[PDB]
């Protein structure tokens, strides 16, 4: 039934009599379901340090992992270039995955192609697929560039992007001269930002190979300035703000902040903004390059460093005091600028800000996840705000990175109870959260499944779940934030210290129980 | 305007290299209500021309996303690498009851994660091994299917075998689905190899059982995947009429309602396109008649209501026009309030398989005309029931790309349009009122009387919004 | 400086035993040479180091858990003369994906840099049937650019050779690899050398060598050795050394136009 | 008792059996309390109709007002003025209380001097103090200038502040050209926005009063900004971010946006930036004045526009799409400069924002508080979100405010549910909330107590906190935020949508009750 004045939808529509005793129907007769009895010891048994050490006996199963695959990170870069299409060379399932997931975090169209090869592709090869694909795109949807990537089954059976496409250009489906940068993009390999990584080296090496002979290190007098698998808009543009404001020259190789955030005005923008390809011939012209998240830009490093030549700075993400600190004293060495009273003055009052809001910070205990620069980077300034990280999983993470992160969390009195899970994925983190119970989580929005298991064990061992990271679907344009620099640090410091503040009142919003502690001045 | 339309078509088709544009003039077409053979006027279920931005998805969605993926008490494991399962987890709002990680698993994301030594030797031992696991850690699972993607069917990988071997030793109903990405041309080929495996793995257990009490009241919901609550929402109908409900597919499904299945008296098939092949192979065995029915807005609802009545005795005839009575004041009302809102508007649509013709009756329901549709993947028998649905010099476009779509709307400006979450910010950028007709917006029911009260809402509350009008600066 | 060769011909047909006899006389006239094993069976190297090579690089991936664990130290081994050997691996017959392993490999070799030492040739052994992508890595831009193709007189070995010069020809328009020529290893056939020629010119090659049939190639192959190695002084020993003079003196290299049939 | 390693602080310590057990013993033995059966019988009773008629019936009785009195608006003006020491001329238990009242919703230092009148001075007057009182100012904290206002006490007994002060200057306790502008600041009339337009027009026509003969309007070419009473530092920025992206000539009147955030860095700089006095002098010169908050700057308007001869346009405050575009046109047609494209694009992201969000954030209900013109800014946005406001409360309004609310709710369906309060306060509210529910509450911290009791009542009677307003006491941090202009309408925006989705969440997280609706994508 329906009141026309008050409509309700599913929630609470399906807590009315008639819907529930419908339900209980449903399940008595036909539903052969376990006893409510059963359920709950089941439940209760998998809180148990018991069954956290089957879960961690796991070899073969994997339960709502922490990552997504490697052409998610390519399209993602190649969205960051002026009129760019992205294209990947394989099955349109993943095109429509990989749309779809971006829409749901960006609120935002996504523009991506495939070149649907089918089953006869499949065994034949997708040079056809590659020819018609890329004469057609250019043709409906007018880019400037086209940049190639594949899905796993293009992988598997080896095609050749880089004869494909030059077959396509030399029997007439695109003129020679149209830019078609690629980068072999293998799923069953690394994680999204290794895609990322491997399609930013095949569009610079496309762009600087042949033509390094006429470069000369420091001509342009700019500092490049690589991000790499970044969803937060904000990101972008502190790092933009920050040396803007320096007075440095710079040049941001892959940049979809503009194209990911098109206005509402009465006309749909594919393209928008973003990396010119002039940018990147110039870019070994550069001072230096600058790598943003480092740990997964290693092929590109390789690539700068022994290409171009360039002394590529041994720098942390700029996350937090201490190293965004050192992106600044650094940016400042390369460049001749030093740093402006304006950006002195912001560190100041992130330092205010932590003084002011320490006490409640102290000691608060934290399990989180990510990928491997915003883990890293994260737990450096949980530390320096006098935090306790408990948890810390990296799905995508590797050895090397988790001995750099065991040291940083050994290098502090707060990091002692701390350790550090790489191969692991949430349903391991859930048993963690039950069995050294932290007072949140920070992650994506996978997490408010655990929160909910957390729940139904009882309100005393609910974990409440802080949504940082990507990505974030049941929130609305949290993709504006900032995490880099102070900027990302004021806000990230504000969102932790107002959610132990929102939980506390939670705990002491009890009439005549708890409300004594239900204090006006915090 | 027939000749307008046709001429929409041709410059559209303009843009194309030759070969794709031949192809994809098969697939746009101005409507004749008189036609009944859609072969003369279109062609559909079609490989996809490449790099012209389809909306369609693949044949593992089709099958883990749509078919398996809400059965609720077994473990579907996306069978390959991390992608695929990981875009597709609690992404489709198949609502069901149940106690998530225990004996219910919907919204849980398992995979056998393949790097790359699973790929180069094979992950038969992975698979096995991942079985094992997965009986230890969820003991109270009632059922395992085994999702393959793109990669598994390349390689050749024996996860038949796996599933015979693994299910004998544990006596647990294994499902192995080749549902390779690359197969067929859209989620349609998934429906169908996610049918033929229910059929061959699950719907005979019980044959020789005849422990199951029957009536001459039972039926099945075939088809309905419980989108926001929908299938719940019909279900109530169907039970206050007096009709005895033993299956649902497979929204809040349970593998039990499904093995149950051959024992109803009548298969009702609300999505044609995804389950019509257990529904001909049901007749064909156990003599189960099925009908299609539409329980979008009142209209088709009181019809359809009417017609399954009649398929039983009076009783349950005197019970039809029961419910219909009673839920009469509150769809009478709703109109009364949100038609004079919504009168006179005109919408395009664009969903994948049943959906584009389903739902006009709803539309109209509340005064408002369908002057284009078109679907990412039906075939020429749900284009035969679409014609006479739809108007006269109305355009319809099948497997349509960004592109097309794009200009159409363009030039025949709809007051809204309902399409998918790819197409969403595309046209509120446009300053054109947009619904989710797959996700209902995260709203809904909109299936039987209790939904269209929420289907009036939420067009009204869309179409009707004061952002609208802001779209463009005053100083320009 | 540095000279990528890839070997194809139909199974069978003598191309690892070859391959690695021509590289024993190359190693014996002072040059320097990797020899990179593309085949899932891994036998390729198995004559220049005499009884084992253990480790392929897919096994000690798969042991080690990934490739991107792996260090170069693990799976390149010298054997006879200060030939580096490594082997792709790959699966057992019958299951999970050799193609794939020999892209892995390849890809594996290039990202730690094994093609920069101070090499002079790097051999590609290939299996017979080409039936994959995977098996064409050593022929994409940047890998080997000559090819030789070993056949001999009978109909199903000359056959073969035009089959895998069509399979190259999308490889030679779109880069620069280029058919270097026909290796014919005898069958013992009539006229056998003079055939080869004729099906060499039609194709736009030339046949570089004729290998006679002797068996010290097979009783040296039982000894786990070349026959370079085996027998120094032998007929055959005296053969691999004037096909290994010809290649590193080979100057033609084309594109090859296929035949039809008739 | 307590565990070293885990130390309880009063929460939840009092909750140990053996503190419970002792507040039992406390309350039966000694309280004489009202049987528990009373307590909740007369607490049902305050949640129903009757009781709010009665509640409405008040006459004499004031009960959580939400306003404050004239100083604290004086005090906040002057602080905005470059090496200023507000003075508040009366009794020092005022600025005791006006220091910590900003000292906790700023967390900054907060400087303000009094001169002490005691019972003597009460009935002798407070001509001395003043003498000594400036000369002990100006001499121990070396202000530029000295801003002096009034308490209550010297409002009664006459005080005349100008005789005073000439006299302190003709006898020689500070300098007779030392700047001591002053205004009476009575607290019984109007609240502590009066104070403001008060305090800035006493300074004002103490920097330009004599010297109107030199004066030409529109020589400088230059837009004068007055803010009114603001205390999100966010607010001060954007207009100043918005102008200089306009390229227009401006000057800021009052800015204490640099005095209210100094960075911790070793050193206490008791003043920083803020309006020079040569600004001031200078302000008659600039081609007209724009009025950020003209709904409390009505005596400040008189003065311009009767003396400076300023042509005031007539502007809203510029909050939310309508006003802030109607603000960025009027700053256009009077400087001659163009509304620029990186505006223009700004506005088209709040829009895109809304279209976004909107099927969330439709009919929701709000009851809502505050001072007058950031009242309407705030009810005029959620007419615009297609939200509807219900209980409008303004405790410091009159009764032209109040019509002109009442229109702004009629131009829109969305205000046919909504009724505005002027003189009520937050026990009213109260009662409207139980009687009349919305979805939440849009107000400062005092709000927290309603909520309370809304949920001591039922979890399904709970009416949220949504923390926008002054002051903001138990959250840290949240005066950096924005409420004008477009920046300000995004952040307000994504509170409200994500306020929305956080409250859903929480109502849908019960395992196998109603987590059937607890979606992943919102
Ligand atoms: N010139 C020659 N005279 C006599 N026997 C020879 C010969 N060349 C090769 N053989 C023998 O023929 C057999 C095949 O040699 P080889 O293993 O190198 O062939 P191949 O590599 O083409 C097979 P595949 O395609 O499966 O890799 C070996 O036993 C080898 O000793
Ligand atoms: S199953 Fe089909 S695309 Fe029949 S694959 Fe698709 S929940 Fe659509 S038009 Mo998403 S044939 Fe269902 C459908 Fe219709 S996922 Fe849902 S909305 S009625
Ligand atoms: S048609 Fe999967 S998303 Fe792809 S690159 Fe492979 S992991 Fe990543 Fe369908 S079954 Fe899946 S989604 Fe495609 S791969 Fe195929
Ligand atoms: S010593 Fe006097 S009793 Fe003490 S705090 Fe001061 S007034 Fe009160 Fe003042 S704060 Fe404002 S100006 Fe009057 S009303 Fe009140
Ligand atoms: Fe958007
Ligand atoms: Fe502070
Ligand atoms: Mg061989």
């Amino acid at each position: 039934s329906q009141q026309v004045d008050k409509i309700k939808a599913s929630y609470p529509l399906f807590l009315d009599q008639d819907y529930k005793d419908m339900l209980a129907k449903k399940r008595d007769g036909f539903e052969e379901k376990y006893p409510q009895d059963k359920i709950d010891e089941v439940f209760q048994w998998t809180t148990t340090k018991e069954y956290q050490e089957l879960n961690f006996q796991r070899e073969a199963l994997t339960v709502n992992p922490a990552k997504a695959c490697q052409p998610l990170g390519a399209v993602l870069c190649a969205l960051g270039f002026e009129k760019t299409m992205p294209y990947v060379h394989g099955s349109q399932g993943c095109v429509a995955y990989f749309r779809s997931y971006f829409n749901r975090h960006f609120r935002e169209p996504v523009s991506c192609v495939s070149d649907s090869m089918t089953e006869d592709a499949a065994v034949f090869g997708g040079q056809q697929n590659m020819k018609d694909g890329l004469q057609n795109c250019k043709a409906t949807y007018k880019p400037d560039m086209i940049a190639v990537s594949t899905t796993c089954m293009a992988e598997v059976i080896g095609d050749d992007l880089n004869a494909f496409i030059n077959n396509s250009k030399k029997e007439g489906f695109i003129p020679d001269e149209f830019p078609v940068p690629f980068a072999h993009t293998p799923s069953f390999v690394g994680s999204h930002v290794t895609g990322w990584d491997n399609m930013f080296e095949g569009i610079a090496r496309y762009f600087t190979l042949k033509s390094m002979d006429d470069k000369v290190v420091g001509s342009n007098k700019k500092i490049n300035i690589v991000p790499g698998f970044e969803t937060y808009l904000g990101n972008f543009r502190v790092i933009k703000r920050m040396l803007s404001e320096m007075g440095v020259g710079y040049s941001l190789l892959s940049d979809p902040e503009e194209v990911l955030d098109t206005p509402a005005d009465g006309q749909f923008r594919m393209y928008a903004g973003g990396t010119t390809q002039e940018e990147m011939k110039d870019a070994p012209n550069a001072l230096n390059t600058v790598l943003l998240q480092p740990w997964h830009l290693e092929k590109t490093k390789k690539f700068v460093e022994g290409t171009w030549k360039h002394e590529v700075p041994k720098l942390n993400i700029p996350m937090g005091l201490d190293w965004t600190d050192e992106f600044l004293m650094k940016v400042s060495e390369i460049s001749g600028q030093p740093i402006p009273a304006s950006l002195t003055k912001e560190r100041g009052r992130l330092v205010d800000m932590m003084t002011d809001s320490h006490t409640w910070l102290h000691g608060k205990r934290f399990a989180l996840w990510g990928d491997p620069d915003f883990v890293m980077g994260l737990v450096k300034f949980l530390l320096e705000l006098g935090c306790e990280p408990v948890h810390i999983l990296c799905h995508n993470g590797n050895k090397r990175w988790k001995k750099a992160v065991d040291a940083i969390l050994a290098a502090s009195p707060y990091g002692k109870n701390a350790t550090v899970y790489i191969g692991k994925d949430l349903w391991h983190l859930r048993s963690l959260v039950f069995t050294d119970k932290p007072d949140f989580m920070i992650g994506n929005s996978y997490g408010k499944f655990i929160q909910r298991d957390t729940l139904h064990k009882g309100k005393e061992f609910e974990v409440p779940l802080i949504r940082i990271g990507f990505p974030i679907f049941d929130r609305h344009h949290l993709h504006r934030s900032t995490t880099l620099g102070y900027e990302g640090a004021m806000q990230i410091l504000t969102t932790l210290v107002n959610s132990i503040l929102e939980r506390l009142d939670e705990e002491t919003r009890g009439m005549q129980a708890t409300d004594y502690n239900h204090d006006l001045v915090r | 305007s027939r000749e307008e339309v046709e001429s929409l078509i041709q410059e559209v088709l303009e843009v194309y290299p030759e070969k794709a544009r031949k192809d994809r003039n098969k697939h746009l077409a101005v409507n004749d209500p008189a036609v009944t053979q859609s072969k003369k006027c279109i062609i559909s279920n079609k490989k996809s021309q490449p790099g012209l931005m389809t909306i369609r998805g693949c044949a593992y969605a089709g099958s883990k996303g749509v078919v398996w993926g809400p059965i609720k008490d077994m473990i579907h494991i996306s069978h390959g690498p991390v992608g695929c399962g990981q875009y597709s987890r609690a992404g489709r709002r198949n609502y069901y009851i149940g106690t998530t990680g225990v004996n219910a698993f919907v919204t849980m994301n398992f995979t056998s994660d393949f790097q790359e030594k699973d790929i180069v030797f094979g992950g038969d031992k992975k698979l096995a091994k991942l079985i094992d696991e997965v009986e230890t850690l969820f003991p109270l699972n009632k059922g395992i299917s085994v999702q393959s993607e793109c990669p598994i069917g390349l390689i050749g990988d024996d996860i038949e075998s796996v599933s015979k071997v693994k299910g004998a030793e544990l006596s647990k109903t294994i499902v192995p689905v080749r549902c390779e990405g690359f197969r067929g041309v859209s989620q349609s080929l998934g429906h169908h190899i996610a049918n033929d495996a229910v059929r061959d793995w699950v719907l005979g257990k019980r044959d020789e059982d005849t422990t199951f009490a029957s009536t001459p009241y039972d039926v099945a919901i075939i088809g309905d995947y419980n989108i926001g609550g929908d299938a719940w929402s019909s279900r109530i109908l169907l039970e206050e009429m007096g009709l005895r409900c033993v299956a649902q597919w497979s929204g809040d499904g349970s593998i039990s309602e499904i093995e149950l299945t051959p024992k109803v008296k009548l298969n009702l098939v609300h999505c044609y396109r995804s389950m019509n092949y257990i529904s001909r192979h049901m007749e064909e065995k156990y003599g189960i008649p099925w009908m299609e029915y539409n329980f979008f807005g009142p209209t088709k609802t009181i019809e359809s209501l009417r017609a399954i009545a009649a398929k039983f005795d009076e009783s349950i005839q005197k019970k039809c026009e029961e419910v219909i009575a009673k839920y009469k004041p509150e769809w009478e009302a709703v109109v009364a309030k949100y038609r004079p809102r919504l009168e006179g508007k005109r919408v395009m649509l664009y969903i994948g398989g049943l959906r584009p013709r389903h739902v006009i009756g709803a539309y109209e329901d509340l005064g408002m005309e369908v002057v284009g549709t078109g679907y990412e993947f039906a075939h020429n028998d749900d284009y035969d029931r679409t014609m006479k649905e739809m108007g006269d010099s109305t355009l319809l476009y099948d497997d349509v790309t960004g592109y097309e779509f794009e200009e159409f709307v363009k030039r025949i400006k709809p007051d809204l349009i309902g399409s998918g979450i790819k197409e969403k910010f595309i046209f509120q950028k446009m300053g054109i009122p947009f619904r989710q007709m797959h996700s209902w917006d995260y709203s809904g029911p909109y299936h039987g009387f209790d939904g269209f009260a929420i289907f009036a809402r939420d067009m009204d509350m869309t179409l009707n919004n004061p952002c609208w009008k802001k779209l463009q600066a005053p100083w320009e | 400086a540095m000279r990528q060769c890839a070997i194809y011909g139909k199974g069978g047909i003598g191309k690892s035993t070859t391959t690695q006899n021509l590289v024993a006389a190359l190693a014996e006239m002072g040059k320097k040479v990797m020899i990179v094993g593309c085949d899932p069976k891994a036998d390729s190297t198995r004559l220049i180091l005499h009884s084992k090579a253990q480790n392929t690089i897919m096994e000690m991936a798969a042991e080690a858990g990934t490739v991107e664990d792996l260090e170069l130290e693990d799976v390149l081994k010298a054997g006879y003369g200060g030939v580096k050997c490594v082997e792709s691996g790959g699966p057992e017959p019958g299951v999970g994906c050799a193609g794939r392993g020999v892209i892995t490999a390849i890809n594996f070799l290039e990202e730690e840099g094994a093609y920069e030492d101070d090499l002079d040739f790097v051999f590609y052994d290939v299996l017979g049937d080409v039936v994959c992508g995977g098996f064409a890595m050593p022929i994409r831009e940047n890998k080997a650019q000559e090819i030789y193709i070993v056949c001999s007189g009978e109909m199903m070995a000359m056959y073969a050779a035009n089959n895998i010069s069509k399979g190259i020809v999308k490889y030679a328009n779109s880069g620069s690899v280029r058919l270097g020529g026909l290796i014919c290893n005898s069958r013992n056939t009539d006229r056998e050398d003079e055939l080869i020629i004729a099906l060499a010119n039609k194709l736009g090659t030339q046949m570089i060598h004729f290998v006679p049939r002797d068996n010290v190639v097979q009783r040296a192959e039982i000894r786990r050795m070349t026959v370079i190695e085996y027998d120094p002084k032998a007929k055959q020993a005296d053969e691999y050394r004037a096909l290994a003079r010809k290649v590193v003196d080979n100057k033609l290299l084309v594109i090859p136009n296929p035949i039809t049939m008739d």
